[PDB]
């Protein structure tokens, strides 16, 4: 299957936490470049083609690979409005 | 309660 | 090669000549050769001799009395194929002589006017309508005649009704009230039944309760003895049930009508009724119906009897009968010529109330040969039929099956009872009455089940419309060939016997004889029979004849297969089948699939064009041999020659071969080595894989052409162009084209390649205020026209064969309103077999090619031969459709025995001599690999042990004769092609037959990542080069909320539908690379709210606190 | 209890009621079009015979003609429904057909909508396949996956631009 | 009497054709052409007329005619759209625009700005900027001119970095 | 296979589930017993009638020539049991036994009839739906709405214990329950722009507007149709 | 599940757009996490065909 | 930007009716066989409606987007985004008031 489904979903109370969970941690993933990344050179996904191991453009997929570190951290209620909208620009170029 | 509906012709005659 | 014939049940006579139906009815429907003058009424010339003479003539200052002289037609405007080309319903034109009479005595002769002019039947079955071919479906209905029938709106008595078939007539029933009296329905206006029989001219003291002698309980009757007096005051004292009154000095208005006056019976000159109405009443007509000629009221032969054996069948046992809807007896068939004939009497129903017209608003004496008869209600009223009739469709024509099986069906839709109303179960069963009447098991599939349905083989039409299976007479044990057609009801009258009773030449040879008795079947005595069944035949439909071993194929699975050869498409290497069933020659000359020689002679010429043949009369004719022609459904139709110059020929002999005919045997499909088992899940569930080698040897290729069209049309931006010269950035791309336009017959074309070009006025004159600045860089000429270029559709053009360049229809082509010209192309492409592609056999095996193997990998039996297809076997015994085993042995045979078998319907080869036929065979194979200097298999000890084991074969045998038996079983040893190890256990190889089934554009693959958008409702729609979106229906959105799809569920309700505003926003984000944005509101919402909005319901979106909210952001909001 | 009697009738924007030509200089509308117009003609004309100040039997007639006539839209077919005057006996599609899907529309309403990124085909079984994955025509895909392939196009030399990049393609 | 209101006297050319088309229907048997009936009506008619005063005629069709299947689909559910601009062109006419502002924004306010009133403000300017002295320059034989100053100047930025040469087709 | 001859067939298949769900007196109806009690069988040759007795009461059922007994003279018929064989109504069950015996009947004879077509599906399916069925109430004892109206059960959370209570004060409200099937139990949402939807949209929009109904989107529907 | 053999069904494919479609598509709509069934609890992707009729043997 | 979570359905007061509404329909004309135009005052009068092309009027006296919104003087057409034709309301004023017929109809009767 896919990696870890089991251990993922222990993470969360329900299934669809970590839906939503894992979309919108891709959605700031693969907003601020793959910048965010609280997941390691070493431990990135990777392709095959041309014959040379290039990061996979599939956001949703890092998300799943990042959380299974337990990096991350989810509630429902962590920050403001507007207020979070602004912070992770200037920790991460938001260009 | 239905005799005649169609009057507008026959009413107006 | 050799044929082996087979069975022995002699038939006294061949299927009749099989589009009979659909040709000889049109025949007497117009009548045009023998014919001198006056001949016959049957068919148009009653329509004639109906509304004529037309009379609305008052002896006063005029009027009219027009009567009918004569009619006729000739010459058809363009020759048949012509028709096709230039778009032409191909037709005759028909006249009809007059001449008006006048009140002081004159005629002036009208004399030919062809006011109106019929359509053609071509030789073979069908019609041309607008270029088009089409059938026109016979059509089932209950007969004309009276009935009487049990009531559901009370468990209890009977109900009479008196059923005739005009097109206006009038229904007669008549039940006993709920309250005791007796209830007379002429119309929903309901009355006591009484009133009328006095009106007969007969009292209530002549034959009253004489006649009502068992009329024990008869208080229906009581009521008004003192009513009962004149006729002349009884037909006043009936008028009451009519609206808005009126005065009855007059009175015989609607009294005149229901005596003789053609419109109150079943046929004219009494029959079809009288018919049955000669044992269900009384015996003779009164003229046609209650008919009088020149007497004080009305004679009665008609409700007399009606009433007086409806009192016979509520008396205990005599005459007696309750009546069978289903029962065919009471069921007729209204064919091509009734169908069109009963059309073309309404029709001259309103030519002549247009000749009425012209007495007030035309003169007396200036309107003297005809200023009031006109072909326009006429001219319409039969393409309204031909061309729009439900009962009209277009011609099946995949294969000659196909096109024939068309005529040959039977619709209960149309102008009778459809769907809505279904009674289902009832009528949609195959009835008691059906046995050789019709096919119990073909029809179609799903919705339309035993509604649509096809005549069984040696089933006829008599000249009144009733089905007819034939009976040989037997008398004395002693079978005679004195062969009679009984109808439903004759045949209800007799102990017949079925076909297979064992006979010692006339004389019957059994103990107990195995006999219907109307329906029932009994054993009985030689003594007791009478008639017995011609062939096991003519119990079914011909598409259901042409399946071997019918009789271990279970109806449903074997439905499939009458079915599915209707799906044949001629392959290039058309075979007929191994194992035959006799109807194969017989249907390639039926159905004109082949060309066949009309007298003996000498063959002159022979090339792919033409032949020319020199008969012994001295005649030289030459047979065009009609070439790559298009069918309705693409695959081609045309001739292949089968002799050689100066080849001396009998009549009937074989000229050219069909599209599918193999020297005049039906040529469906393709006759292969299929191994039984299964293949690594290759064919998984029904699938089914492929040996390369069938692609390399052409097997199932097959030649398709499709025809593109495109206009030149007039428009209010300036006429559009045909021009080779499209604006655009290539020239590299426009070679294959140079043409002017169009493209160079003989060009290759891929999807995306320009078939004709052309130019389109589109923008409305400015430029955009965005381009206006941009082609000015370039140099802007910025040309007002547009790249509207016929293109090659995606998914496969194929290479040209011929273009059709028709400009202004000068040549006698007609036009389209508002269209310039228009430019045809035909692609032609040999498709091969293909991952995709699906397979059938008659025994109803259906499956798709899962996977195409190269040789190497396949089956193979010792002699190195591998196998072509790979038949998994859990797709039979849930089936039970044992005839494709029954033909994969014989097949074994007839494979070595080089041979191919006519196995017949239910007479047809049995266990012992297929086992025996596979005993010679044995030798071909087995009993010269040792001759060759090579014994047996070190793999083959292997198998034999666990075969034996299996209980397959006899253990202490010899190692080379356990093998014999395993082969008369019908498996061989197999070595798996890719180890060269063998498999387990034998497997039963064997040549089957087997057919590429046909490719329809619904089932295309279709893939669409956006493109046009419905005006409307600003849904997802359709082009050409585009295909639109799939439904997604209620039940699809179902299946996401269940699994709580949130996001996606919406997205396809907005983002990818109507959100006119996200679905742009969504494209871009994607292409830039960003993340996909929220939707607006969707169309669907608007639109929705706007209906309402427009019924004057206000309909608010409030927000948390009750605040509207805008979902129109902007724009409907005000200020 | 007022508002249920109707002194302003609003009317339909007109888009969703077009009327577009389509082949040969002739034209396609909505009946509700046809329904309003004919309502007009009866207001307006009531509007004269009401100012000429005519007879009260004939200002009635008008009345009578003008209920009718705003049923006929609002619901036609609750009284004897009126049709295209030649043509056929076809009766008008009114705001009330519209909105309840009167004429077998409830039916096409839940035979669902159309979706922009979708595609069909026939089925061919795939053993050696894997649990969570399909055979699926390249062919289809780049249809299917389209604008998401333009991009990966343009961050690949493979095109200068999307425009291009399409064009690469048609 | 009309989806249509058409004129007074256009109906009385209909009106005059509908009661000419019955004679012809009989006096030649067969349906009349073009050509047969303006040598019919009158001296001054056409061949070519009549076919516009035959489409001018009819009903026409609605958009509610149920077609074919009779049940669900009507005439107008085929109709599809080209107003309105789609995903694929909408996008397309605005990344040309976000362009242009990409493209003459390193340009001078005239070289510019006669195009963004030529043909940046919608009005043809033929023979309109060079009569008014466009509030602050200098007109006559230099104007047309200008725009050899203004418009081929975006030639070069665009034969170099082809940037505008895909937005043709 | 050998059966039907001029008698009472019960309903089987996908008819019966339709019977069950809506039901719907069934084909078949079977006596049952308004009350508790003992049996006494009376009869003619012809005529016959049951018999339940518990000391005060004496019940009456005459069940026609036809009927089959499905009761012995002297036993104990709880209320609700049924006295003749074939299909309980569940209405007349409801009126005897209450909400749980008729819907734990109601759940049951449906899964009898799938299972007997070896489908194995989950009680709790079945049970939801029934559910529903018996969503309303009918109000008997009025506090400020008029005498009928039936109405959902649970708008009672605070607007039954308001008669001394949460809002303080006034009448308290008692109703009557409520067995309606599948097809009438949806006509009867509190969501007007679903119940549109549903056989009929014309006479769902007139009560609408005229109330003001606004439509609390709570249902998966309204919020698709919007 | 699908219900379909092949003797010429045919499936239609969607795709799902939004970065939360297909992280909804993944989780809960994968093929190989909807192993058992909402209407039993049984398993319903089993051995069935061929599949069994090896492993019997 | 403020989101919805009810949906309202009452009765139109006519002054609410007349409050969508852009303009009375006061002709019974609809397009022009020749100019394929709107007629004025008429059921599809761009004046009422909204313009039939993308950021111009009907007359043509201003044209361009950035003056977003800005009717015309020799006819009054606003100019801004076309698609405002599919939504924008109209009505048509009676010279009697006419009774709706569900709340005529409809049984119980509504007004009965
Ligand atoms: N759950 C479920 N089952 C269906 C469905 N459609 C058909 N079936 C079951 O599949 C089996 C055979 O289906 P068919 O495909 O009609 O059989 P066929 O190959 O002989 O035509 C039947 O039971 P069977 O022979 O007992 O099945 P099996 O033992 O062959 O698996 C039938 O009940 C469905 O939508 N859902
Ligand atoms: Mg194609
Ligand atoms: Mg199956
Ligand atoms: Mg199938
Ligand atoms: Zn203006």
């Amino acid at each position: 299957a896919e990696p870890g489904i089991d251990k993922l979903f222990g993470m969360v109370d329900s299934k669809y936490r970590l839906t939503v969970v894992v979309a919108k941690r891709a959605q700031q993933l693969l907003r601020h470049g793959f910048k965010n990344t609280v997941l390691e050179p070493e431990e990135r996904p990777k392709m095959q083609t041309l014959e040379g191991l290039f990061d996979d453009p599939n956001a949703e997929t890092w998300a799943m690979k990042e959380l299974l570190t337990g990096r991350l951290v989810f509630g429902e209620n962590l920050v403001p409005e507007d207020r979070l909208q602004k912070e992770m620009e200037r920790i991460y170029p938001g260009e | 309660p239905k005799i005649s509906t169609s009057d507008p012709v026959r009413q107006y005659l | 090669m050799e044929i082996k014939r087979f069975g022995r049940i002699r038939e006294v006579i061949p299927l009749p000549p099989l589009t009979e139906i659909q040709v000889e009815s049109y025949r007497r429907a117009l009548q045009a050769d023998v014919p001198p003058e006056k001949r016959e009424n049957v068919g148009i010339q009653a329509a004639f001799r109906e509304t004529f003479p037309i009379e609305e003539e008052d002896k006063g200052k005029g009027g009219l009395v027009l009567d009918f002289l004569e009619y006729r037609l000739g010459e058809p405007p363009f020759p048949q194929d012509e028709c096709r080309e230039k778009d032409l319903t191909y037709q005759a034109p028909l006249y009809a002589r007059l001449q008006l009479i006048h009140k002081d005595t004159g005629l002036i002769k009208e004399d030919e006017v062809f006011l109106g002019h019929i359509p053609l039947m071509t030789e073979d079955g069908s019609f041309i309508i607008n270029g088009a071919d089409r059938v026109i479906v016979s059509q089932i209905h209950r007969s004309p005649g009276v009935y009487f029938t049990p009531d559901p709106a009370r468990p209890g008595r009977y109900i009479a009704s008196i059923i005739p078939l005009p097109k206006r007539g009038p229904w007669i029933d008549l039940e006993v009230e709920p309250n005791g009296v007796v209830s007379m329905k002429v119309n929903k206006r309901k009355f006591p039944l009484v009133l009328l029989l006095r009106v007969l001219g007969y009292d209530q003291e002549t034959l009253a309760r004489e006649l009502g002698a068992y009329g024990e309980l008869v208080q229906g009757l009581m009521d008004e003895s003192v009513f009962a007096m004149r006729p002349e005051e009884a037909l006043i004292r009936l008028f009451t049930l009519l609206r808005p009154g009126d005065p009855p000095k007059r009175d015989k208005a609607v009294a005149y009508v229901y005596g003789l006056i053609a419109d109150p019976r079943r046929y004219d000159l009494g029959e079809a009724g009288r018919y049955k109405a000669e044992e269900k009443l009384g015996i003779r007509l009164s003229g046609r119906t209650l008919a009088r000629f020149e007497d004080g009221e009305f004679k009665d032969e008609v409700f007399l009897p009606t009433l007086r054996y409806l009192f016979a069948l509520t008396a205990g046992v005599p005459g007696h009968e309750v009546d069978d809807i289903d029962h065919l007896g009471n069921r007729r068939i209204r064919t091509v010529g009734e169908l069109m004939t009963d059309q073309f009497r309404v029709g001259l129903a309103r030519l002549a109330r247009g000749v009425r017209e012209r007495m007030l608003m035309g003169s007396e004496d200036s309107l003297t040969p005809a200023k009031l008869v006109n072909s326009r209600p006429l001219e319409a009223a039969i393409r309204e039929f031909f061309s729009r009739s439900q009962l009209s469709q277009f011609k099946d024509e995949t294969n000659p099956l196909s096109s024939l099986r068309h005529k040959r069906r039977i619709s209960a839709l149309g102008p009778g009872g459809l769907t809505r109303e279904r009674a289902g179960f009832d009528v949609r069963d195959v009835h008691r009455t059906h046995y050789g009447r019709i096919c119990p098991v073909e029809t179609p599939e799903g919705a339309n089940i035993g509604l649509i349905t096809s005549l069984a083989a040696y089933a006829r039409v008599d000249e009144l419309g009733f089905i007819r299976t034939p009976y040989r007479r037997v008398v004395g044990g002693v079978v005679t060939d004195e062969v009679v057609y009984m109808t439903a009801t004759e045949e209800d009258r007799y102990t017949i016997a079925q076909a297979n009773t064992p006979l010692e030449g006339n004389r019957i040879a059994a103990e107990r004889v195995v006999a219907r008795r109307k329906g029932e079947p009994v054993i009985v005595s030689p003594e007791e029979v009478e008639f017995m069944d011609v062939s096991p035949k003519q119990v079914f439909s011909v598409n259901t004849n042409l399946i071997p071993f019918l009789e271990h194929d279970d109806a449903n699975r074997a439905l499939m297969g009458s079915n599915m050869q209707t799906q044949a498409v001629p392959l290039i290497r058309a075979q007929a089948p191994v194992v035959m069933t006799g109807l194969e020659e017989r249907v390639v000359r039926d159905s004109l699939a082949a060309l066949y020689a009309e007298e003996d002679g000498e063959v002159a010429k022979v090339d792919g064009n033409r032949i020319v043949v020199r008969y012994e009369d001295g005649r030289l004719v030459e047979y065009p041999l009609r070439r790559f022609y298009r069918s309705n459904q693409g695959t081609a139709l045309d001739q292949r020659p089968r002799v050689v110059v100066g080849q001396r020929v009998r009549k009937g002999d074989l000229l050219a071969d069909g599209p599918a005919s193999e020297n005049g045997f039906l040529a469906l499909g393709q006759n292969v080595l299929v191994a039984i088992m299964p293949f690594d899940g290759y064919n998984f569930e029904d699938a089914i894989v492929i040996s390369e080698e069938l692609l390399k040897r052409d097997f199932y290729t097959s030649i398709h052409i499709e025809r593109y069209e495109i206009e030149a049309r007039d428009t209010k931006l300036g006429p559009e162009r045909i021009t080779r010269d499209i604006p655009h950035l290539s020239e590299a791309a426009l070679r294959d084209l140079d043409e002017e336009g169009v493209v160079r017959i003989g060009a290759e074309v891929k999807p995306g390649d320009i078939l004709v070009g052309r130019t389109s006025f589109k923008g409305e004159s400015e430029p955009t205020p965005e381009e206006r600045l941009l082609r000015s860089i370039f140099g802007e000429k910025a040309r007002d026209v547009k790249d509207t270029s016929l293109r090659v559709p995606p998914g496969e053009g194929g290479i040209v064969v011929r273009t059709v360049r028709l400009r202004r229809g000068d040549p006698g082509v007609e036009l389209k309103p508002g269209v310039r010209e228009v430019v045809r192309v035909y692609v032609a492409q040999k498709r091969k077999l293909q991952v995709g592609d699906k397979l059938a056999n008659r025994h109803g095996n259906k499956g798709v090619v899962a996977k195409i193997l190269p040789v190497e990998d396949m089956p193979h039996l010792p002699d190195g031969t591998p196998v072509d297809v790979i038949l998994n076997p859990l797709g039979v015994p849930s089936r039970m459709n044992l005839g494709q085993i029954l033909e994969t042995h014989l097949g074994l045979a007839g494979y070595f025995l080089g041979q191919r078998y006519i196995s017949p319907i239910f007479d047809g080869a049995k266990e012992p001599e297929i086992k025996e036929l596979l005993a010679q065979a044995f030798e071909v194979y087995f009993g010269k690999r040792k001759g060759e200097g090579f014994g047996v298999d070190k793999r083959e000890v292997e198998v034999l042990r666990r075969a034996e084991k299996l209980g397959l074969v006899t253990p202490g045998k010899t190692p080379e004769e356990q093998l014999k038996e395993l082969f008369l079983q019908g498996k061989v040893v197999l070595y798996d092609g890719r180890t060269g190890e063998p498999i387990e256990g034998p497997i039963v190889v064997g040549q089957m037959f087997i057919m590429k089934l046909y490719h329809m554009v619904e089932d295309k693959m279709h893939a669409r990542s956006t493109g046009p958008y419905s005006l409307i409702t600003q849904q997802p729609l359709g082009g050409k080069a585009q295909f639109g979106g799939q439904r997604f229906g209620e039940m699809e959105v179902w299946a996401l909320e269940a699994y709580g799809a949130a996001h996606t569920l919406q997205e396809m309700l907005t983002l990818k539908s109507d959100d006119i505003e996200g679905r742009n926003a969504a494209y871009e984000a994607i292409i830039k690379g960003e993340d996909v944005p929220e939707p607006s509101v969707p169309e669907s919402f608007r639109v929705l709210v706007k209906e309402l909005q427009a019924l004057a319901l206000d309909v608010q979106t409030l927000d948390e606190k009750d605040n509207p909210v805008d979902i129109f952001e902007g724009l409907a909001s005000k200020r | 209890p007022e508002w249920m009697i109707l002194e302003a009738v609003p009317v339909l924007p007109p888009d969703l009621r077009p009327m577009v030509q389509v082949d040969g200089g002739r034209f396609a509308t909505s009946d509700l079009n046809d329904l309003y117009r004919r309502l007009i003609n009866r207001n307006n004309r009531l509007k004269k015979l009401l100012a000429q100040g005519a007879p009260e039997i004939i200002i009635r007639n008008e009345k009578r003609m003008l209920q009718e006539a705003v049923d006929a839209l609002l619901d036609n077919g609750r009284r004897g429904a009126p049709v295209t005057n030649p043509g056929s006996d076809r009766p008008l599609r009114s705001l009330t057909d519209i909105l309840s899907g009167k004429q077998g529309r409830f039916r096409q309403n839940l035979l669902g909508k159309r979706v922009d990124y979708s595609g069909r085909s026939v089925i061919v079984v795939g053993p050696q396949l894997k649990l969570h994955q399909c055979g699926l025509p390249k062919r289809m895909a780049l249809e299917l996956f389209k604008p998401f392939l333009l991009k990966k196009m343009e961050e690949k030399g493979i095109a200068p631009n999307v425009k291009a990049a399409r064009r690469m393609l048609e | 009497a009309r989806t249509i209101r058409i004129p007074v006297h256009m109906v009385e050319t209909i009106n005059k054709l509908s009661r000419t088309a019955r004679q012809l229907q009989q006096e030649l048997g067969r349906e009349p052409t073009y050509e047969e009936i303006a040598e019919a009506m009158g001296p001054g008619w056409d061949a070519k007329r009549v076919e516009e005063t035959l489409k001018i005629a009819q009903e026409p069709v609605s958009l509610e005619t149920p077609i074919g299947d009779e049940k669900d689909s009507f005439y107008g559910d085929f109709i599809p759209d080209e107003h309105l601009p789609s995903p694929v062109d909408a996008a397309t006419q605005s990344l040309l625009s976000e362009e242009l502002e990409k493209a003459l924004s390193k340009l001078s306010e005239r070289e510019a700005m006669v195009l963004k009133l030529r043909k940046g403000l919608i009005d043809g300017r033929e023979h309109t900027l060079e009569e008014v002295g466009a509030f602050f320059g200098v007109t006559r034989e230099r104007i047309r001119q200008i725009e050899n100053k203004a418009l081929r100047k975006l030639k070069y930025h665009e034969s170099r970095t082809r940037k505008l040469r895909d937005f043709l087709d | 296979t050998g059966g039907v001859a001029g008698a009472a067939d019960i309903t089987q298949g996908l008819p019966r589930v339709i019977e069950l769900f809506e039901a719907r007196r069934p084909k078949a109806k079977a006596v049952i017993s308004e009350i508790d009690g003992v049996v006494r069988i009376e009869e003619t040759e012809e005529k016959l009638s049951v018999f339940v007795e518990s000391e005060g009461f004496s019940k009456e059922y005459k069940l026609p020539k036809e009927a089959r007994l499905l009761v012995k003279d002297g036993d104990y018929v709880e209320a609700g049991q049924p006295l003749t064989r074939g299909a309980i109504d569940p209405h007349q069950l409801l009126e005897a036994k209450g909400p749980e015996a008729v819907e734990r009947y109601l759940v049951e004879e449906i899964q009898k009839v799938y299972r007997a077509q070896g489908v194995k599906l989950h009680d709790k399916h079945i049970e939801i739906v029934v559910r529903q069925m018996m969503k309303y109430v009918e109000v008997t004892d009025p506090g400020d709405s008029r005498l009928l109206e039936g109405q959902v059960l649970e708008k009672w959370d605070v607007e039954a214990l308001n008669e001394r209570l949460i809002a303080e004060g006034k009448t308290p409200v008692a109703w009557k329950p409520l067995l309606m099937g599948v097809t009438k139990s949806a006509l009867s949402t509190k969501s007007w722009l679903s119940a549109a939807s549903f056989q009929n949209t014309t006479h769902v929009l007139t009560e609408a507007a005229i109330a003001g109904k606004k439509d609390e989107l709570i249902g998966l529907k309204e919020n698709v149709i919007l | 599940a699908f219900n379909a053999d092949f003797d010429g069904d045919q499936m239609a494919v969607h795709v799902p757009l939004s970065s939360f479609a297909q992280a909804e598509a993944r989780i809960q709509m994968l093929s190989a996490h909807n192993l058992l069934s909402p209407a039993s609890g049984e398993p319903l992707a089993k051995p069935s065909r061929d599949i069994i009729l090896g492993l019997y043997y | 930007k403020k989101e919805v979570r009810k949906v309202r359905i009452a009765l139109a007061s006519p002054e609410k009716i007349r409050s969508w509404s852009y303009g009375e329909v006061e002709k019974p004309e609809t397009i022009n066989y020749r100019t394929l135009k709107p007629e004025r005052d008429g059921l599809f009068d761009e004046r009422i409606f909204g313009p039939i092309k993308d950021y111009e009027c009907a007359c043509g006296k201003y044209k361009r987007q950035r003056f977003e919104g800005k009717v015309c003087e020799r006819c009054g057409v606003e100019v801004t985004k076309s698609i405002v034709r599919r939504y924008r309301m109209g009505h048509i004023e009676l010279a009697t008031p006419a009774a709706h017929i569900w709340f005529v109809k409809d049984v119980p009767s509504k007004i009965g």
